[PDB]
């Protein structure tokens, strides 16, 4: 009785809160440790919301061979609580026929293009779209996490520089 | 979802099977509104019935009238109505 029409990936409202406005605004990009909000429609309303709830999950796969070994494959269900440190999602908004899910990610995963498939708990896994992840000075959790603002303007969001050439003298 | 598939659980088939089918009860209970419907049920009423009748009358000459044209009939109408709630 549940069927999933399409799936928006809302680029152009992240990507600027991900830094990356100057990279693209139709392509998702996003930064490894931060959350990002995506929007789900249904083909018809639900009638009931927790056992719905219940019997729906996602996965997110990348590399050419993905395996829950070399951490390049991930399954996770859509639930109210859980843990925010690894993969998780979280409905913030119910309509009739639509879902807000705002999904995080581990602030510790391999980088590359991903794919995000849905589960029902009888039909067969269907892909939704897809995304890739990126290192971010901007997460405190991550290795790489400049604390200047400026510094993170003139070492990673700049483009024009600057190469000094002659000699010692001038 | 294949129908068929060899799944490593024992009984697996019988549960993946109603848990793909038994969701549309309700559809099939709403669905069948049409006229359509019921001229199919008195089109197959009587082509059920006349083979029905036929073998009815040869099987119970044949064994003696042990079992005849009645129990035929109530057998088949007590296997239609279970397989009509019951399947898939
Ligand atoms: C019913 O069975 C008995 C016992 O064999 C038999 O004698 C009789 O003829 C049968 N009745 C029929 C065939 O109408």
């Amino acid at each position: 009785a549940l069927g999933i029409k399409s799936c928006d990936f809302q680029a152009a409202r992240n990507n600027e809160e991900h830094h990356t406005k100057a990279l693209s605004s139709r392509r998702l990009f996003v930064r490894r440790g931060q959350p990002f909000t995506i929007i789900l429609y249904f083909r018809a309303p639900v009638r009931a919301f927790l056992p719905a709830l219940k019997k729906v999950a996602l996965t997110a796969q990348t590399g050419e061979q993905p395996s829950k070994i070399n951490r390049t494959q991930a399954t996770f269900p859509i639930s109210s609580l859980g843990d925010r440190k690894w993969w998780s999602a979280v409905v913030e908004e119910r309509d009739a026929q639509s879902w807000t899910i705002s999904v995080t990610t581990p602030a510790d995963a391999v980088i590359g293009h991903y794919s995000l498939l849905l589960q029902v708990s009888g039909r067969k896994q269907l892909l939704l779209g897809q995304f890739t992840l990126l290192f971010n000075p901007w997460n405190r959790e991550d290795a790489v996490f400049l604390k200047n603002e400026a510094q993170r303007m003139e070492y990673l969001l700049n483009q024009n520089g600057l190469i000094y050439l002659g000699t010692a003298d001038c | 979802d294949d129908p068929l598939q060899q799944t490593g659980q024992l009984f697996g088939g019988l549960v993946r099977d109603i848990r793909r089918r038994y969701p549309y009860y309700l559809s099939d209970i709403t669905d069948a509104f049409s006229p359509q419907v019921l001229a199919a049920v008195i089109f197959i009423y009587f082509a059920a019935l006349s083979p029905a009748i036929t073998f009815g009358g040869l099987l119970g000459e044949k064994t003696r009238n042990q079992m005849g044209v009645s129990e035929l009939l109530i057998s088949t109408a007590v296997q239609g109505i279970l397989f009509a709630l019951l399947g898939a």
